[PDB]
């Protein structure tokens, strides 16, 4: 479940999965989002709406941010960033 | 014990078992609570608070 989303500005649509890769709701679902800035541009993110009511804990459900390139190397965080 | 495996012992698996599990409320009460708003609350931040 990997999609491209780059440019100068934009928004990652929440649970935007019934159009990209229509996954049935029953199974656990997870997806990653790839950002690319304008040449010579570090990026700042701001969350406009965040509510993971499925559980306070994340052994099932969570949202995280990765810096650098997309590896397990360095969790930026799992507030704005 | 042998060079190939150094982690073999009859009593390695069990350590100080004493009483099975724990007695009910031996060290911690069993307090119940309903989610009423200006009485109990989920903390503001979420992620470093599990
Ligand atoms: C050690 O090896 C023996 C023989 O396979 C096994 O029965 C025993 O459970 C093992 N114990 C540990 C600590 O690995």
């Amino acid at each position: 479940c990997q999609f491209e989303l780059s440019g100068a500005d934009g928004i990652v649509r929440s649970s935007q999965v019934e159009q990209e890769e229509k996954t049935k709701p029953g199974q656990a679902v997870d997806c990653i989002w790839t950002i690319k800035a304008t040449p010579k541009a570090k990026i700042y993110l701001r969350f406009l709406d965040y509510q993971m009511e499925h559980s306070n804990e994340c052994k099932r459900n969570f949202v995280a941010v990765y810096d650098g390139s997309s590896a397990i190397e360095n969790l930026k965080a799992k507030n704005d960033v | 014990w042998d060079p190939a495996s150094g982690l073999n012992m009859t009593e390695s698996q069990k350590g100080k078992p004493a009483n099975i599990t724990d007695s009910l409320s031996n060290r911690s009460l069993i307090v119940t609570t309903i989610l009423e708003e200006p009485y109990v609350l989920f903390k503001k931040s979420d992620k470093p608070l599990y």
